[PDB]
């Protein structure tokens, strides 16, 4: 067991999930821009 | 089957699972890339 | 003359043969019976080599005592057609074997283990592979290497290219790895001892705790003062042993190009991918 | 011979670079040889070795360098070669007689060579103060005083497969002739190298159960049958193994005394060991 | 029947060793250290902790980028097939630029990735030299290990960077692969006429063979004198015990001369670095001041002359 | 792994290490058995040039000798099909099948090398069986290495190397050695002729050295030889230190280059797509195409003296030095 | 999942997470460079 | 976030960022130099 208490662990988790959410939100926009540039899922006939 | 963690160390199992699944996930994605029909970046006809 | 602490060690006994007859020192050298034998073999071989030099050339690099032709098989050749090489070969084997036996007597007289004679026997085994075991398996003494500083380099070149790429020899790859690893281990061990006992000027001589700490700081593991000498002997002896293996399988146990030996790897059903 | 690298009609850069290394290598061999002569030099040339019949000091080529000074952590400076180690070697009177008067003849011990210190039984002159670690603890110490050490690197191996992770405490000690000398009662460990250095044993088989003696770990064959076999010495010869000045400490001088005694058994343990095969 | 000092029989485990305390400017060591029974059979059983400093971490970052670049180019060369990557593992490589680019920056897929991988790998070994240098200084040791490593880097830089720059093309440098870099080693000897005739290649072999010879001798000597606590070499250097005396006397009685406990490590130290120093010098000499090492050997009278055994071939285009 | 016994033959002076080591258990003993020659056919009557309609190459043969050659050619390149491999039905004089047009070129090539390439094959010559060995296609041909377009900003460019290939004898050496030296005429020499460097006169790269090394690997395994049989590897570029097999194999390189450039490649347009290689080329001749791992093809069985009609006339414009070595007169476009 | 930070040192997890992200992002960008369609520095047309 | 420095050591994090960005900045500049369209020293047509 690490030194962090339940309050400390809960506060870290809340900030971690928010920080992870913002990181994923930026990447989602980056993928929307990438898709608008060149999509990466080909159809049955390819590209 | 929660008794598994009285035998296997949960802290080490979780770390090994992530590393192991990292290798496997890269391995499978790489296998698909090598194929003609499932290289999504190449986009060959199906 | 003797080292100032040598007197109490020059005692009688520990010989394998000869006993009191040859148990004495000439200067710093211990003689023993095998010392007389190794001196006789050494002088005889060297003088025969010098005679072979006289019949060809006295250039130090161009002196060459070549083995007989393969046409002679395992028979003893005439003296100037490889027979001199055969006589020197048995003299060299006698000199090397008596040298290790002499070290065994010196080891016993000093209460030391027989690690040094056994480690040297690995070198003798490698030499015997080159001039006895491999020539025997191939059926002719002419497969041995000539006794010359530069001529035996041409032998190594041509024998290595008999298999079109000797780098692909698996045993040669392992033996080279041990050779490279042991000099890496030697540089590390030699440097570490010197670094501790010759630290930055002014600082005191460090301890064994500094040795373990240093290598655990650099690479995360330290093998210890006893482990490194076991490792150094292990790497050096495997370098000697796998050298003998790589040459013994070249021709008796593999006649094709060494890269072709790796075709088994290319045809493993796990990763054929075709 | 023309082209880049040419220096004369015959000399070229790769040839002169090679001779530059020959000069460097010769100088290095001289330096390395001088480093080889910081222990044991100058050589003692005894009277029988010279026509002048007087002891002489021989330097050799290259001659020994200037003495080297080691700074020690405790606050001392030791000059190598050490004065007292040389002074002891050239002042002691060996209990051995050369087999022949000429130089190079081996010495024949008169008394018991194992206890007198001849040949394989010889010991070096070393400091009598037990070594200490960098932290300041006693360096070599038995498990009773060093309670932080447990026998066996792995608990699971020592528990379920104890053959390859043995605990030799309580085993029996057997001499080179099978004599049961005693029983191991403790293990001495080196706090600097974390290794067992000695096996303390009572002499119950050949003496008292309260007499303690140290058996070096490198002279002991710890078998799989709860036995420790000492091929170095006879079981009865354990009674003459040098004793510790302090029951819980061992000095570098004492270490040489003990390892010297067991090493003396390589030639002197039983009759015939000093004789040849044929 | 005697203890051969090959494997440690009895082991003792104390608390894990944090190590000698560093000055209060170095990074804390890692907190993960364990004991391995298997490694205790050979030597010290403790694994870890490891020091991660500024230079250590930066060297890993440069080294990872080098390995990723090499690995990805290898994987791309087999069409991203992990199965073909295992099958072709010894054969794949990151190829140097072709000769047309000289010393200029080539395109990524035409030797550019090789140059980037070579640059970052060079930075990682240079930073690792500084890491080894600083660890020795932090513990108050000499920098002999760092300078032995620097000698190794010299051959690494001579082979891969210095000599190709002297030749004026990155193409002469060595590919990042197992069998391909053996092919480079052989093609180097073929191109410049039997590198066996390079005197510095001969000398580098002398010290390579002499290093294995010396460590075989020294390793066996210390193990043979292990009865008298010879492996404790620091104590035997500052306070000569009987193990140092017997070890010195063993070789004196054998071959007339001997080293000390300290001096044998100087011999081993210099043999190891001379192998790599002379090797680097010999590689610099070839192509730059010697074209054909055999013809150079003939010029200096070292090439042996063989009597007739066959009918010599005559060049039809001569 | 192999095992003794092994057959050893000395190729250089004693102690040079120049020997050939062979395993007798590896030899097929049937791939190298020359067919029994047909009985001596009488040469009389009119020539096959006038009696038969579409005969261009074998004009000077008689009718009986012409039939004997056809039966032998059938059993050499297509014994399991018969006459219909090159001739359609009851129209033997019809040149329609692609195998007919190829075989007509093959006869001319067979006659050409038998007459002009004695500098390599001496008096043995070749025959349809020498390359085909009773099969429709020789088992030891080669296709040109594919030249995939590169990204120049991507990853994984194998510059013809770094892949285990049967062409390179399972090395990572360049895989395009055949195109460079057995179809092209790139210089094989890698060593300088001087003690000291002349970088503006001789700066052969290590990629070309490996390409030469790759071809030499093939030349060794294709003929059952090794580096020693043609070289003293200690002094590699010295011809006087090399056995005569190097001089003979010198002409073998130029003969193989002559066959591919002048006789095989002109057959690419008529070849079917099933016969073509990955790049779209016709299978080309290599050293193993005639040798099959033996220094003497078909154990050196001279079986071209029993077959007149496979021997042409000595071309008066043949030089063997006009195939890329000081001249390109003997090579096409 | 908040109990995860009591088990593992959050500092070590972040280093492990960040190191994986840096390595993975370097690999994914390199994969795109190898393709003709997604090589942005190559300026390849679709 | 100011609380990041109670989890991560600020002294070590600054060093890691600087040496980390040094590797990345060198890599990207080298990649651009190893391209035709963005080698500003070569000056190829765009
Ligand atoms: C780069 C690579 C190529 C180069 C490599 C290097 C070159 C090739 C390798 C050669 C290297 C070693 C060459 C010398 C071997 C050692 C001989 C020797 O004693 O040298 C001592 C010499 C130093 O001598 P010292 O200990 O200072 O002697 C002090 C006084 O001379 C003390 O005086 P003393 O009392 O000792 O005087 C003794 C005197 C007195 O003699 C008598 O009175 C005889 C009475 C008879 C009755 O003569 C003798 O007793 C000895 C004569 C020979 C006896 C032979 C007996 C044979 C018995 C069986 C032994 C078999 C071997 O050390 C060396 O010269 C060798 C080391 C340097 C080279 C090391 C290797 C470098 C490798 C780099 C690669
Ligand atoms: C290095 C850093 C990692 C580390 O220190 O691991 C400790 C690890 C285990 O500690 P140990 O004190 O050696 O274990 C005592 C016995 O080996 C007994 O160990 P155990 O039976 O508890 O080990 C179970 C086994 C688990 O393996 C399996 O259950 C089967 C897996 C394959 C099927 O663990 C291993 O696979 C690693 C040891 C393998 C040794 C023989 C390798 C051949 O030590 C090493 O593996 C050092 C490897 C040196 C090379
Ligand atoms: C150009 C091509 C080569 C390029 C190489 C680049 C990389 C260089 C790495 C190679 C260096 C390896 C040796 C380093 C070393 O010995 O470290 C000790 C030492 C440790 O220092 P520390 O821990 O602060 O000192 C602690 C105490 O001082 C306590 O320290 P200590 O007592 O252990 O140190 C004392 C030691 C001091 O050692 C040194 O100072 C090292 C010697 C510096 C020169 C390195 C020679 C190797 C370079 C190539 C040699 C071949 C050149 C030939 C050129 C044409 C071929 O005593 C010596 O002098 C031993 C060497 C004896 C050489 C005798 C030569 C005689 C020549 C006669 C010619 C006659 C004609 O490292 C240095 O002193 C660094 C100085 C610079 C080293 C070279 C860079
Ligand atoms: C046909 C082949 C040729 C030949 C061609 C060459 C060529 C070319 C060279 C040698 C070299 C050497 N040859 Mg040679 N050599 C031949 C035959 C031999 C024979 C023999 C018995 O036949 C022997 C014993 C040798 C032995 C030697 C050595 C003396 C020398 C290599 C020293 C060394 O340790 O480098 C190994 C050590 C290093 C290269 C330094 C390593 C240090 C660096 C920093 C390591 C970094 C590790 C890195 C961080 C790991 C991660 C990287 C990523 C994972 C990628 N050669 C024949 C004649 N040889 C080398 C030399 O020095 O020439 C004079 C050399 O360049
Ligand atoms: C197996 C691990 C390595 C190793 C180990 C090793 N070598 C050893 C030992 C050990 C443990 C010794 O104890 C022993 C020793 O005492 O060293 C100082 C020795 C030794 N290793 C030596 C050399 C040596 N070791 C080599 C290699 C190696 N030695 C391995 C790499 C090589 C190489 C690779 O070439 C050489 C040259 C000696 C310095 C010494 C043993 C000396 C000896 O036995 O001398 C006897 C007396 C003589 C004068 C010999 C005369 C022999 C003949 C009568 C004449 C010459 C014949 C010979 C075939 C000529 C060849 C010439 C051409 C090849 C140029
Ligand atoms: C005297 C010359 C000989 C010599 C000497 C020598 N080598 C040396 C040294 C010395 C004195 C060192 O001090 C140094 C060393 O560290 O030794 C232990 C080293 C060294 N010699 C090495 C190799 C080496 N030496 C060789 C040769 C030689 N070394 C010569 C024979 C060779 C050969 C024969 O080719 C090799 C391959 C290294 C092991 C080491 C130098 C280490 C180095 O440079 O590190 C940085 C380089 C990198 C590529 C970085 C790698 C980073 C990792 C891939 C990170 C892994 C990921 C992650 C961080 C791990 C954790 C995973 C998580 C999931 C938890
Ligand atoms: C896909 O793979 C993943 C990502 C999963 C991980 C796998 C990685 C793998 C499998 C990696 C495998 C690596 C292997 C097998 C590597 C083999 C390496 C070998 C054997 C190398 C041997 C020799 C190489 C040498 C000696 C190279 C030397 C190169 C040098 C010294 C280059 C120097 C370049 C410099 C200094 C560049 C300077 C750039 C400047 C700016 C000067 O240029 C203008
Ligand atoms: C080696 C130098 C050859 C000699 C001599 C002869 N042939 Fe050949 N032939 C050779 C090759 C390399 C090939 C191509 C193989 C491939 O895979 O494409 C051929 C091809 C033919 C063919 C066409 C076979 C087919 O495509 O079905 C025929 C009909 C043929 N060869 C006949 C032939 C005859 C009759 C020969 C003797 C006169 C002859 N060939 C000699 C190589 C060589
Ligand atoms: C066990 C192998 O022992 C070894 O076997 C081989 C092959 O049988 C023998 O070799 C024998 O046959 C080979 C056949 O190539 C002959 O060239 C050689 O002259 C002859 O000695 C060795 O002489 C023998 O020592
Ligand atoms: C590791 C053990 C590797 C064994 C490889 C066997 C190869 C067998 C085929 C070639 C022969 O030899
Ligand atoms: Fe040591
Ligand atoms: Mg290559």
């Amino acid at each position: 067991l690490t030194g962090l208490s339940d309050e400390e662990a809960k506060e870290f988790h809340s900030i971690f999930m928010q920080s992870f959410l913002i990181f994923t939100a930026v990447a989602v926009v980056a993928h929307f821009l990438a898709w608008a540039w060149r999509p990466w899922i080909p159809g049955a006939e390819g590209y | 089957m929660w008794r598994m963690w009285k035998i296997l160390d949960y802290r080490r199992t979780v770390v090994l699972a992530h590393v192991g699944m990292a290798v496997l996930a890269l391995l499978i994605h790489f296998i698909l890339l090598s194929t003609e029909n499932f290289n999504w970046l190449q986009g060959n006809p199906y | 003359a003797m080292l100032d602490f040598e007197k109490k060690y020059r005692v009688r006994g520990g010989t394998l043969l000869g006993g009191d007859l040859f148990d004495f020192w000439i200067g710093p050298f211990y003689v023993g019976i095998f010392g007389v034998l190794t001196a006789i073999f050494a002088v005889l071989g060297t003088v025969l080599i010098i005679y072979g030099a006289s019949q060809d050339t006295f250039n130090l690099w161009q002196i060459s005592i070549a083995p007989p032709d393969l046409s002679y098989g395992l028979a003893l050749a005439p003296m100037m057609e490889g027979g001199l090489w055969q006589i020197i070969t048995v003299c060299a084997l006698g000199a090397f074997i008596t040298w290790a036996l002499r070290q065994a007597e010196i080891s016993k007289k000093l209460g030391m283990g027989y690690h040094v004679p056994v480690a040297f026997a690995v070198a003798i085994l490698a030499y015997a592979t080159l001039v006895v075991f491999r020539p025997l398996l191939m059926g002719a003494w002419g497969h041995g290497f000539p006794y010359g500083i530069l001529s035996h380099l041409d032998w190594v070149s041509n024998v290595g290219y008999q298999y079109l790429h000797f780098h692909y020899n698996p045993a040669h790859m392992l033996a080279v790895t041990f050779f490279f690893t042991t000099t890496l281990a030697l540089a590390l061990h030699g440097g570490l001892i010197l670094s501790v006992t010759n630290p930055k000027k002014g600082e005191p001589v460090k301890t064994a705790e500094h040795e373990n700490t240093f290598f655990r700081d650099v690479i995360g593991y330290s093998i210890g003062s006893l482990g490194i000498h076991r490792l150094g002997l292990f790497l050096a002896l495997n370098a000697g042993f796998w050298s003998a293996v790589c040459i013994i399988i070249s021709g008796p146990f593999w006649t094709r190009g060494w890269p072709e030996w790796w075709n088994w790897w290319l045809n493993v059903p796990i990763w054929s991918w075709g | 011979m023309e082209g880049t690298g040419a220096l004369t009609d015959y000399m070229n850069v790769a040839q002169m670079t090679l001779y530059a290394f020959w000069l460097f290598l010769a100088g290095l061999i001289v330096y390395l040889r001088m480093e080889d002569k910081r222990e044991g030099y100058p050589l003692q040339a005894e009277a029988n070795e010279n026509c002048n019949r007087t002891p002489e000091k021989k330097l050799g080529f290259p001659a020994p360098p200037s003495p080297k000074v080691f700074k020690l952590a405790d606050g001392r400076s030791i000059q190598v070669p050490r004065a007292e180690k040389t002074d002891y070697e050239l002042n002691t009177q060996l209990r051995a007689e050369p087999t022949a008067p000429w130089d190079g003849a081996p010495l024949e011990p008169t008394g018991n060579p194992m206890v007198d210190g001849l040949g394989p039984a010889a010991w070096a002159k070393r400091e009598d103060e037990p070594e200490v670690t960098h932290g300041g603890k006693q360096k070599i110490c038995p498990l009773r005083v060093a309670t932080e050490f447990e026998v066996g690197m792995s608990r699971d191996v020592a528990r379920f497969w104890p053959e390859i992770d043995p605990d030799p405490r309580g085993y029996q000690v057997l001499g080179c002739d099978g004599k049961v000398a005693g029983k191991i009662v403790d293990i001495w460990v080196d706090r600097g190298e974390l290794r067992p250095m000695y096996l303390e044993m009572d002499l119950s088989g050949v003496g008292s159960s309260g007499d303690r003696v140290l058996l070096p770990i490198n002279f002991a064959r710890v078998g799989y049958d709860s036995k420790v076999r000492v091929n170095a010495i006879t079981g009865q010869q354990f009674t003459d193994v040098p004793r510790l000045r302090e029951a819980d400490r061992i000095s570098p001088q004492e270490e040489d005394f003990i390892t010297g005694y067991f090493g003396g058994g390589v030639l002197y343990a039983v009759p015939g060991r000093t004789e040849p095969f044929l | 029947a005697e203890y051969q000092n090959i494997f440690t029989r009895v082991q003792v485990r104390g608390p894990t060793d944090p190590g000698v305390e560093l000055p209060a400017a170095d990074w804390p060591r890692t907190k993960g250290a364990t004991h391995s029974w298997l490694l205790g059979k050979i030597g010290d059983a403790q694994v870890g902790p490891i020091y991660l400093g500024t230079t250590g971490v930066m060297s890993i970052l440069f080294g990872i980028v080098s390995i990723v670049i090499i690995g990805m180019n290898m994987l791309a060369s087999v069409d991203w097939s992990p199965l073909e990557f295992i099958r072709q593992f010894f054969w794949v490589a990151l190829e140097p630029p072709p000769p047309e680019y000289g010393l200029s920056l080539p395109p990524l897929n035409d030797g550019g990735w090789w140059l980037i991988a070579g640059f970052t790998l060079t930075l990682s070994v240079l930073l690792w030299f500084a890491r080894t240098y600083n660890r020795a200084r932090a513990l108050g040791l000499g920098t002999h290990v760092a300078w032995a490593f620097a000698a190794a880097i010299f051959l690494f830089l001579a082979i891969g960077f210095i000599w190709p720059v002297l030749m004026g093309s990155w193409a002469k440098s060595v590919p990042f692969g197992i069998f391909p870099h053996l092919d480079w080693t052989t093609a180097f000897s073929l191109r410049y006429g039997n590198l066996y005739y390079n005197p510095f290649h001969m000398l580098s072999i002398v010290f390579l063979f002499g290093s294995a010879l010396l460590f075989a001798m020294h390793g066996a000597t210390i193990l043979a004198a292990g009865r008298y606590n010879a492996e404790r070499e620091i104590e035997q250097i500052t306070d000569r015990g009987t193990a140092a005396e017997r070890s010195a006397l063993f070789w004196r009685w054998t071959m007339g001369f001997n080293a000390t406990m300290e001096s044998i490590h100087r011999w081993g130290y210099w043999f190891a670095i001379l192998c790599v120093i002379t090797g680097g010098i010999g590689i610099l000499l070839t192509g730059t001041v010697v074209e054909n090492w055999y013809l150079w050997g003939v010029h200096h009278g070292i090439a042996p002359e063989y009597p007739e055994f066959f009918t010599p071939a005559v060049d039809p285009a001569a | 792994c192999e095992r003794p016994p092994v057959d050893t033959e000395q190729k250089g002076y004693r102690g040079t290490g120049m020997e050939e080591v062979n395993n007798p258990r590896l030899r097929d003993d049937d791939l190298h058995l020359a067919p029994e020659a047909a009985d001596p056919v009488s040469a009389e009557g009119p020539r096959a040039g006038e009696i038969y309609q579409n005969v261009e190459v074998l004009d000077d043969l008689s009718v009986a000798e012409f039939t004997r050659l056809m039966q032998s050619m059938t059993d050499w390149v297509s014994p399991d099909e018969g006459c219909t491999y090159c001739h359609d039905g009851n129209d033997f004089a019809s040149e329609e099948l692609y195998t007919y047009q190829v075989s007509r070129q093959m006869i001319e090539m067979n006659r050409y090398v038998n007459a002009n390439w004695d500098s390599h094959m001496d008096d043995t010559g070749v025959t349809c069986y020498t390359c085909h060995r009773g099969e429709n296609l020789p088992e030891e041909s080669w296709f040109a290495e594919p030249t995939p377009d590169v990204n120049m900003a991507g990853l994984g460019n194998t510059m013809m190397q770094n892949l285990a290939s049967e062409k390179t004898e399972y090395t990572s050496l360049p895989r395009n050695a055949f195109e460079r030296y057995l179809l092209g005429h790139d210089d094989l020499r890698v060593e300088g002729d001087t003690i000291l460097p002349h970088l503006d006169e001789w700066d052969v790269s290590l990629q070309d050295t490996e390409a030469s090394y790759s071809l030499m690997m093939h030349m060794s395994a294709a003929t059952g030889s090794n580096c020693t049989t043609c070289h003293n590897t200690g002094r590699l570029g010295q011809w006087d230190e090399s056995p005569e097999e190097r001089e003979i194999s010198w002409h073998g390189i130029r003969m193989t280059r002559d066959i591919n450039a002048n006789w095989i490649e002109p057959l690419e347009a008529g070849q079917p797509e099933v016969r073509l290689g990955p790049t779209g080329d016709i299978a080309k001749v290599q050293c193993a195409t005639c040798h099959y791992g033996e220094q003497l093809p078909l154990d050196g069985a001279k079986m071209v003296d029993d077959y007149p009609g496979l021997m042409g006339e000595e071309d008066a414009d043949f030089d063997f030095l006009q195939f890329g070595d000081l001249g390109t007169d003997g090579l096409r476009d | 999942m908040w109990r995860l930070w009591k088990l593992y040192d959050p500092r070590r997890v972040l280093i492990g997470i960040f190191s994986w992200l840096a390595v993975l992002a370097l690999v994914i960008h390199f994969i795109l460079l190898s393709t003709d369609r997604f090589n942005w520095v190559g300026g390849a047309a679709v």
